[PDB]
């Protein structure tokens, strides 16, 4: 009884890749193989692309994580010991409401906004990377796209949501428990964040999401013994792994998709998951004060 | 108040009926985007086109998106290239919803979880226009990594343990690096080759000895796997019929 | 299934639908008799 | 009117009308019973 | 009222119990012995929420809640008026669910592909159950379960989160929603891949498994692979479910305190505990 | 109406039926066991 | 479908929808005498 | 517009009919149950 | 088709007419029940 | 065989009965325990 | 303007607007079933 | 499709449109009678 | 009711009736034990 | 200015434009209503 | 496409979009007969 969870005889050969025009810079990293990779999925790694766009995103990037760093060190005085204590509890703190959408000073949150910055800009880098890096192998821009509903929920977390406030107060710090605990007194803040619909439709794609992953994957591993897994040529060319997968779920379920189709679904929740939650937190604090007496008015509550 | 639009209407509330709007459309894109495969929908005892459907019709069925190949081939989805009513099997009862009582060996009649779809007669293609799916003596650049037991001379058994043969060559998958199949020589007629998946075996590396092993079909089954033209590539047709045979075997692998 | 079977079958089902419905028919009586359901203008008891 | 089997198979279209049926009898008799008037259970006064 | 290519798998066989009594389709749905048995639950389960609702005071859909027992009863049956209806409509999902789980099983068998959709769906029924049945259980009450609601299933959600004052802090809750966010992330990525692979642009002729490997190697510096990412998909939402399912248990049954504070023993480390 | 099993095979819906008809039952005894005047076991007064 | 059946199932299909109708409206009847469910300008003195 | 058959099939039209009929019965019945004036069942007074 | 197009829109036609009919009907017993057009001063 | 569904049916009926025979014994014997059809007033 | 017809189909056309003008329709009378004024159901006075 | 067809199709849709734009202006000035819904300086009251 | 077993198998049936009976037994024990009269274990008294 | 069409599909080009103009109007509709001057359903006074 | 249409299509859509405008504009004339939209020194009214 075999499933495909796990590869028990693995396969190398000579590396190779798409072809790409030249450019300013060659594919970099020498590629090798790793045996717990190609026991889960394949074993090459690398060589990764460092373009002109890809060299911009890791020096603003780069910039950003030593900016916040070195920040959350000075915070515990040097000390590497109390360092390792904190770590969890360090954060770059945004700065206060006084300062507005100005620079602050560099110790009461010039510091935390530089960083933000830098970070957006190694983010938008990034995103151009994926975009030129898709249209350079002759593909769809997809994953741009997909990776622009997860930046626009960023940027209305740490900028939009700034500007449409006039300020950075109310945004999140960069620390591994602050940013927890920004979650949650912004939940606090503005009345049970269970209340706000979109943060309810944003948890819906998020549960959809894992819940499609999950059912996709288990049909594919479910059709491998059928050329399932190879699921491009089965587009291309129904072949019977497509076609059961497609039945199996027509039988259980009523309807069902595409070898393609199922991609589109995955494609969309996971777009809407952010796209939902980056809407929810456009509408908190500057069009709904409170979500709870929202949901009072809209008959979400029994009306205490 | 402040967030107010019309006395009881609100943005949030505005924005969230524009979204379940945008969210119906999108359904509705979505269910064109499945509607690719296998519509529009036949009878199950006629195999007229009727369904009870309504006024989505219309917008059911979305116009054939145009995919293109690297050989000048291009598919069509939808094709309304559809199956034929009459199978090798017949209805147990005459009521559309009843299942088929096959009329003969369903393993090699292609009935059921032995049914194949009506591929094309092309092997899968690489990067370099080429097979992708070969038995690994024309790839001798691809290799059989190390600290894996090398399925080759290993017997092939099934699950009662009888040795259904003996294993040969392995075909591999250049487009992705991968074994496909296990090209075996059978014990009962040397004159005859099989191919069996990959995916169908386990490892067995731990044990008295290394074997290979198949839960699905029987030994005797394995006189009647279909059989492949070029012994050096596969076509996409014969792998399917190939894979389908291999998988019927759980179904019914103790006759019918 | 042909015609005349259809029938055969359908003497025994009416004997059971008859034989439900007058078993359920005495339950419902009892339960009357113990505590009716229609309340009167008043409510009940 | 008894062109309508020449557009709707009758199996299923007894199966679809009896399943609609139930379902929205049983929804009146559970609106009814969340009534204070038409509950016949709870039987309150109607005065 | 079929596929194209429908009417070549539709045999019998396949089914665990019934024999050739539910083997059949309805429309597109196969029903078998389980499925029958799934809308036996789900008819009674159904009914008796809506019951639940005619009992309630709202028949706001988002308003409409059936609740637990109160804990005063500990692990005992309740009345049907005051908690012994959400117990009845727990046995009946759970009843509901593992007929579904059933009837895929028995559509796997009778297409002969891998049972692998019933297994993965079995983590979200040990996951619902762990929710109303196992938590409650070791807590001592079915009071502690959640109620059926719309609204009111996250009122329970937020008051048992912040019972341990913050609830962010479990670190089981921690790594589940880190699994969970990168199931969503992967998806995204699959979904994407897989798109932009059959729809190139114009011209632009179909991309073949390594242009989709090296897209990934370009980008990122790993590509899993075609079949890979499905194993990894499905392995990481089971393990979402899984650590959610462990930071559930440890929460009540086994931790009754603040969440936050538990990690002070990380603070006092004999290598850094200053003091 | 004898013809009915024409439409219906007998050996599969008469099981439904009977499904049907204990989900029913049962649906309907709950509901009673849930009111204060048809609940036997807790047998309370009716004045 | 055969059309040589379509006369005997809309016979049928018309004979019992009738019954079902009469049985409903019959009911209906009852429940009004008991309880009207169309209130005047005061509510259900 | 007797030829807007030619466009439509009959049984789809009617089909959506059926449907989208229905569920504006129940919305508009819904609507009215949630208005203090039109909610017949528990019959408000109108001044 | 026109086969039965003609002979399909007058059956359409006698059925939506009695539809029609017996909702304004129903409209009109209601509004003798209770008008739904406020006047000037509200509902009285 | 034709045979084997007679002697179930007459195994299965025996079975029937005397399953039923104990169900009625069982529940005369709650009843004299306790009856469970209150009266007009309740129980007590 | 007759042309506008060879562009689309005249099935797509009509069921998109049809769906469109209903969509429409429901949201204005929503929208007026906000508004305290053009409320035809609880009627608040216009004084 | 053909001209003529399209021809046809657009005389029967100017006709359709026709009587819609109609009835819902009728509707319009009714809802105005009954109630106008442009307020002036002091508003609507 | 002559051969029912030449329709239904005997050995599905019997397990089905197995499962059903034991099901509903424990369904009425525990509704009994939910109650202040019938729980045997608690034993409330009657007066 | 008529050979923007031989870059632009007419069809899509059309549709696009429709799609688009709505969603503006209807944005500009809300904006107006949601101002205290140009709301013309509470009809605020301008003093 | 060819450019046979080019100008067909051209000639209407230069119309169309003509009889939009002109039936936009006078939308807002009246609106400026109603409230105009560009406040004075001291504000609205
Ligand atoms: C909200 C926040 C965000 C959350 C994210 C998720 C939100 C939810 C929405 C997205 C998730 C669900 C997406 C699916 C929506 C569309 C589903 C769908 O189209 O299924 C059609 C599917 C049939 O597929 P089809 O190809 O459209 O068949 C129609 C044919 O024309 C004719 O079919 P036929 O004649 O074969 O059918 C006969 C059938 C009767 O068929 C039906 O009852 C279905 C009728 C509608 C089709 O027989 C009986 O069942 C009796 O039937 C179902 O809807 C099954 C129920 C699934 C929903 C529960
Ligand atoms: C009815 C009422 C409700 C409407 C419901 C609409 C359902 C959505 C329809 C849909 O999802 O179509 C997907 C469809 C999938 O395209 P495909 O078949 O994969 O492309 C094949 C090409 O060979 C390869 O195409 P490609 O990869 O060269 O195409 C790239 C293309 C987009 O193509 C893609 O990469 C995949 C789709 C990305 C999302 C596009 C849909 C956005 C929402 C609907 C609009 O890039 C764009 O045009 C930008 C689209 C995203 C802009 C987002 C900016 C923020 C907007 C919201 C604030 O993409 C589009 O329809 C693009 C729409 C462009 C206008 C967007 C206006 C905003
Ligand atoms: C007490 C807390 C309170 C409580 C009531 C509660 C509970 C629950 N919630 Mg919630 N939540 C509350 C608050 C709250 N909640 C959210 C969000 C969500 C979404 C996130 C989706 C996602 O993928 O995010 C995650 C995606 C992001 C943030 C966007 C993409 C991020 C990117 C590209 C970052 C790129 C990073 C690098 C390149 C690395 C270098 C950088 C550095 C080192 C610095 C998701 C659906 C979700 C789930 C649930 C569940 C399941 C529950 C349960 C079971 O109770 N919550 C966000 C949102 O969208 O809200 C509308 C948001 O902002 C916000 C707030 C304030
Ligand atoms: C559908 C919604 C979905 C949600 C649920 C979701 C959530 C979260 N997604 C998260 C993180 C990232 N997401 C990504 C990438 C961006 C990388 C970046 O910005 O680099 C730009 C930054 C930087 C350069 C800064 C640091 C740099 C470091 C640490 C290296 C420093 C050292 C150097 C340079 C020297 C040494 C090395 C040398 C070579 C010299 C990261 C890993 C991407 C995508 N998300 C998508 C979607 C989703 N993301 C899609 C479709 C994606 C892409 O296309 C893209 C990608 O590359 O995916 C592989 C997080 C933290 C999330 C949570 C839960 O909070
Ligand atoms: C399922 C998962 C849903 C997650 C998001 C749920 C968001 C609902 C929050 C909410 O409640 O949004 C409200 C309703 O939206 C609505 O129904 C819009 C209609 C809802 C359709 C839901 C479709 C699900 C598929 C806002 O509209 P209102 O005019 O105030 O309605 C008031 C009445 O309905 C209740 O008195
Ligand atoms: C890139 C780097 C620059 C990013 C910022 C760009 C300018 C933003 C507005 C500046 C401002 O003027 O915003 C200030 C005001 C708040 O002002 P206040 O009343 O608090 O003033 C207090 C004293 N200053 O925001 C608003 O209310 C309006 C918000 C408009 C929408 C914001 C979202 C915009 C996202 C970026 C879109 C870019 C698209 C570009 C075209 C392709
Ligand atoms: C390589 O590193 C070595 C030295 C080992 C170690 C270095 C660094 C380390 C250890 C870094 C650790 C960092 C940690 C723990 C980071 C945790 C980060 C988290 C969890 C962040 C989470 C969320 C934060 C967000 C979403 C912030 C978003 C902020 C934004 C988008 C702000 C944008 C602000 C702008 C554009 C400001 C504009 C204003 C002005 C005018 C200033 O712009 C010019
Ligand atoms: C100003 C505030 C801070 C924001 C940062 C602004 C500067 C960084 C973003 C500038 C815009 C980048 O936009 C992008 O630039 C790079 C060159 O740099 C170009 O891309 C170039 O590098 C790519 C890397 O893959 C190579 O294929 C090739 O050498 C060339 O195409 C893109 O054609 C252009 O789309
Ligand atoms: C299997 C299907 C079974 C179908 C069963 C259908 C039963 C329907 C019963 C309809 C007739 C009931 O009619 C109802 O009778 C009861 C008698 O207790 C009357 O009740 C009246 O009399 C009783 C007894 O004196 C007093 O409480 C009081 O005077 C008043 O309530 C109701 O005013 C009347 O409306
Ligand atoms: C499947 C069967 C469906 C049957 C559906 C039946 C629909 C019609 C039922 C109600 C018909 C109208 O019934 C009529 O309503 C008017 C209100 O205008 C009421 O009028 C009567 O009672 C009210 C007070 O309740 C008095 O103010 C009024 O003077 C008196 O005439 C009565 O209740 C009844 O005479
Ligand atoms: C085709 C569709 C799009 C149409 C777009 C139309 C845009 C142009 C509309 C406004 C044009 C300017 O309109 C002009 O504004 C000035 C502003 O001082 C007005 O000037 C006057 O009006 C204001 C209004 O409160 C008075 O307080 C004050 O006495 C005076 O300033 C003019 O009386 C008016 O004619
Ligand atoms: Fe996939």
């Amino acid at each position: 009884e075999y499933q495909n969870i796990l590869t028990g005889v693995q396969v190398r050969t000579a590396p190779h890749s798409a072809p790409i025009a030249k450019g300013i810079f060659p594919r970099l990293g020498k590629p090798g193989f790793s045996y717990w990779l190609g026991k889960i999925g394949d074993a090459q790694i690398g060589p990764i692309y460092l373009g002109t766009t890809g060299v911009l995103s890791l020096v603003f990037g780069f910039f950003a994580i030593e900016i916040i760093g070195f920040n959350l060190l000075a915070s515990v005085n040097w000390s590497p010991m109390e360092f390792g204590r904190q770590f969890f509890w360090l954060g770059l703190e945004p700065p206060a409401a006084e300062y507005g959408l100005g620079f602050a000073p560099l110790a009461e949150g010039g510091w935390w906004q530089i960083a933000g910055f830098f970070l957006t800009t190694s983010i938008l880098l990034w995103w151009v990377r994926m975009y030129r890096r898709a249209r350079a192998l002759k593909m769809g821009t997809h994953t741009a796209w997909a990776f622009a509903s997860a930046i626009f929920l960023f940027l209305s977390l740490g900028f939009i949501r700034p500007l449409l406030m006039g300020n950075f107060s109310e945004s999140v710090p960069f620390g591994i428990f602050p940013h927890l605990e920004w979650t949650n007194s912004f939940s606090l803040n503005y009345g049970n964040f269970f209340y706000n619909p979109f943060h309810m439709l944003s948890i819906a794609f998020l549960y959809g999401s894992a819940l499609l992953f999950a059912m996709h994957g288990a049909t594919i591993l479910a059709v491998s013994r059928l050329g399932g897994d190879r699921e491009v040529e089965q587009i291309t060319d129904r072949g019977t792994a497509a076609e059961r997968a497609a039945l199996f779920w027509r039988w259980t379920m009523g309807f069902n998709a595409t070898m393609e189709s199922i991609h589109r679904w995955a494609w969309w929740f996971a777009v809407l998951c952010t796209f939902t939650g980056a809407i929810g937190i456009l509408l908190t604090g500057t069009v709904v004060d409170n979500w709870f007496e929202w949901g009072v008015k809209h008959g979400l509550a029994p009306a205490p | 108040n402040k967030g107010d639009i019309t006395g009881y209407m609100d943005v949030a509330q505005v924005v969230l009926y524009a979204f379940w709007i945008f969210f119906a459309g999108l359904i509705i894109y979505l269910r064109r985007e499945d509607r690719r495969e296998g519509y529009p929908l036949e009878d199950a005892i006629s195999g007229k086109i009727n369904s009870l459907q309504g006024l989505g019709s219309v917008f059911s069925i979305a116009r054939p998106k145009i995919f293109k190949l690297k050989t000048g081939a291009t598919y069509a989805a939808p094709n309304f290239k559809r199956d034929a009513v009459a199978i090798k099997a017949t209805r147990t009862a005459p009521t559309a919803g009843a299942p088929f009582e096959p009329t003969g060996n369903p393993m090699t009649d292609a009935v059921g979880p032995a049914a194949y779809a009506l591929r094309d007669e092309l092997p899968d293609l690489t990067l370099g226009g080429q097979p992708a799916i070969v038995p690994l003596r024309v790839a001798p650049t691809f290799s059989v990594a190390a600290e894996d037991t090398d399925p080759r001379g290993l017997p092939v058994v099934d699950r009662k343990g009888a040795v259904a043969g003996k294993v040969t060559d392995l075909w591999i998958d250049r487009a992705s690096i991968a074994i496909r199949y296990l090209e075996v020589e059978l014990a009962a007629t040397p004159g005859r080759k099989v191919l069996l998946p990959f995916a169908a075996t386990r490892i067995n590396a731990k044990t008295k000895s290394k074997t290979v092993t198949v839960q699905s079909i029987l030994a005797r089954h394995f006189a009647n796997v279909p059989t492949i033209a070029k012994t050096d590539s596969i076509t996409r047709r014969e792998e399917d019929k190939v894979m389908a045979y291999y998988s019927s075997g759980y179904l019914y692998s103790d006759r019918v | 299934i042909t015609e005349g079977e259809a029938k055969e079958f359908h003497k025994i089902f009416t004997s059971s639908i008859l034989v439900f419905f007058g078993v359920a028919a005495f339950a419902h009586l009892l339960v009357w008799i113990w505590r009716p359901w229609v309340p009167g203008p008043n409510g009940y008891s | 009117m008894w062109r309508i089997w020449q557009l709707f198979d009758p199996r299923q279209a007894l199966v679809g009308l009896a399943t609609f049926l139930f379902v929205l009898a049983l929804l009146i008799h559970f609106i009814l019973l969340s009534t204070e008037r038409f509950n016949w259970l709870e039987g309150a006064s109607t005065k | 009222a079929l596929l194209s290519f429908e009417r070549k798998y539709r045999v019998r066989g396949g089914t665990l119990i019934g024999g050739d009594l539910f083997d059949f389709w309805v429309g597109p749905f196969y029903v078998g012995f389980f499925g029958v048995t799934t809308l036996l639950f789900t008819v009674l389960g159904t009914a008796l929420i809506v019951w639940g609702a005619a009992l309630g005071p709202s028949w706001t859909f988002w308003q409409i809640s059936i609740n637990p027992p109160d804990v005063s009863y500990g692990l005992a049956m309740a009345p049907m008026a005051k908690g012994g209806l959400w117990q009845i409509i727990t046995f009946s999902a759970i009843g509901a669910f593992v007929s579904w789980a059933l009837r895929e099983v028995e559509i796997c068998r009778k297409l002969g592909i891998g049972y692998h959709i019933p297994f993965a769906f079995g983590f979200a029924i040990l996951a619902y159950v762990s929710l109303v049945v196992i938590r409650p259980v070791m807590m001592g009450a079915w009071g502690y379960g959640f109620p059926y609601g719309f609204m009111t299933h996250l009122d329970w959600v937020s008051n048992t989160g912040y019972q341990y004052a913050n609830f962010h802090y479990n670190p089981a809750h921690m790594l589940g929603i880190t699994l969970f966010f990168t199931t969503c992330l992967a998806l995204a990525l699959h979904g994407s891949l897989i798109l932009s692979a059959a729809n190139p642009g114009k011209g632009e002729v179909v991309k073949g498994p390594e242009h989709e490997n090296t897209y990934f190697q370009d980008t990122i510096g790993y590509s899993v692979g075609t079949l890979g990412i499905h194993r990894v998909g499905l392995i990481l939402a089971l393990s979402a479910v899984v650590w959610s399912i462990i930071c559930m248990i440890l929460s009540g049954p086994i931790y009754t305190g603040s969440w936050p504070d538990w990690w002070l023993w990380w603070q006092k480390l004999p290598f850094w505990n200053h003091g």
